[PDB]
């Protein structure tokens, strides 16, 4: 089979620079003048949108700042300039026989501005505790860049291994990330301490953030 | 407007066999030049399964060709997608889609919402909902969707009147081997008395919808 591959695999460009996204078939796929390569834009949750198929040809709606290139072999996505709401994975896809095959995409992030996150810590709820165990929850509220590191603190006790990170891709309206922190307890384990706090460490923050809570305050 | 609307997915068991629709609206099925099906995979981007033409004509990936068959149902409005044997690596986000009559055929314009196809021998299980309740300037809550089996599991707020300000993280995979994740949302603190707020959780494997309304403990 006919086999593409992307370069590079992600990019962190500043908004709006010019972006290159290239693709390297295996074989060629040009037919009768015509280059059979189609690109995809692909966001969090939704279906891949074609942009661009017969390599040059722009899809209806997309808008004009997207363009593609090349023939036989090699290929290229061009976004003029990247704005807020280009944040994808990016696939191409050759037409020119079966199998139909998809490169292994290319992530495109927005480089903005240095951004603190927002900190909130969150106790379990009565309602959970009656089922005897307990969740507590950090969040991390639109920060850039996506590094952030939170470490729990149980009456000053460092916590290792109770706690789990999720991320949120970027947020196309400011190009931020979320993280929340979720420190998982027994319930006769939650009882039996007081103070629990969420130290947050950030570049974008000087010293290190903390909220905590008193159990039962 | 052409709308492709996805069912069938879900729990399978290994050994097992899946039967996924796409059901076409605003859009005659025996106008497109072909329907397709093409699944998407973490680490392995988007394949191509299967295709039928407006004649009938069907074609297969041989990576799944032998266990696999697409059909068509024009008093319905729907073609299909039938696949056997399944294994652990068939586990992916099941797309259908529609191809040209144009520039080579073989490129996607029009795509369904995708549906999850989880192919496991453990067992379906719903969700339990817990408030994120606010502290008390811009407020944070949120709800917390915790021990619910396979994915996925979708979050609205005030049945999608509230968007802005939303992050429903995704989901991370607990050592008891159940999924959880939670919901956040940034609103004003002078709203949290007359703003009902209520979280809508839909996890479809196990039939378990809840809306759970947050409020200051």
């Amino acid at each position: 089979d006919i086999q593409l591959t992307q370069s590079p695999s992600s990019l962190s460009a500043s908004v709006g620079d010019r972006v290159t996204i290239t693709c390297r078939a295996s074989q060629s796929v040009d037919y009768d003048g015509d280059s059979y390569m189609n690109w995809y834009q692909q966001k969090p949750g939704k279906a891949p949108k074609l942009l661009i198929y017969a390599a040059s040809y722009l899809e209806s709606g997309v808008p004009s700042r997207f363009s593609g290139s090349g023939s036989g072999t090699d290929f290229t996505l061009t976004i003029s300039s990247l704005q807020p709401e280009d944040f994808a994975t990016y696939y191409c896809q050759q037409s020119h026989e079966d199998p139909y095959t998809f490169g292994q995409g290319t992530k495109v992030e927005i480089k903005r501005t240095v951004a603190a996150p927002s900190v909130f810590i969150f106790p379990p709820s009565d309602e959970q505790l009656k089922s005897g165990t307990a969740s507590v929850v950090c969040l991390l509220n639109n920060f850039y860049p996506r590094e952030a590191k939170v470490q729990w603190k149980v009456d000053n006790a460092l916590q290792s291994g109770n706690s789990q990170e999720s991320v949120t891709e970027q947020d196309s309206k400011d190009s931020t990330y979320s993280l929340s922190s979720t420190l998982t307890l027994s319930k006769a384990d939650y009882e039996k301490h007081k103070v629990y706090a969420c130290e947050v460490t950030h570049q974008g923050l000087s010293s290190p953030v903390t909220k905590s809570f008193n159990r039962g305050e | 407007e052409v709308q492709l609307v996805e069912s069938g997915g879900g729990l399978v068991q290994p050994g097992g066999s899946l039967r996924l629709s796409c059901a076409v609206s605003g859009y005659s099925i025996t106008s497109g030049y072909s329907w397709n099906w093409i699944r998407q995979a973490p680490g392995k981007g988007l394949e191509w399964v299967a295709s039928i033409t407006y004649d009938g004509s069907t074609n297969y990936n041989p990576s799944v060709k032998g266990r696999i068959t697409i059909s068509r149902d024009d008093s319905k409005n729907t073609f299909y997608l039938q696949m056997n044997s399944l294994r652990a690596e068939d586990t992916a986000v099941y797309y259908c889609a529609r191809g040209s009559h144009y520039f080579g055929h073989w490129h996607f314009a029009v795509w369904g919402q995708g549906t999850l196809v989880t192919v496991s021998s453990a067992s379906t299980k719903g969700p339990s909902v817990f408030p994120l309740a606010p502290s008390s300037g811009t407020a944070a809550l949120g709800c917390l969707v915790k021990d619910y089996f396979p994915e996925p599991v979708t979050v609205s707020w005030n049945s999608g009147a509230l968007t802005s300000g939303v992050h429903t993280f995704p989901a991370v995979l607990q050592s008891s081997g159940l999924y959880s994740l939670s919901s956040v949302v940034t609103v004003p603190s002078s709203s949290l008395g007359t703003q009902t707020y209520i979280c809508n959780v839909n996890h479809k494997p196990s039939n378990t919808k809840v809306d759970k309304k947050v409020e200051p403990k």
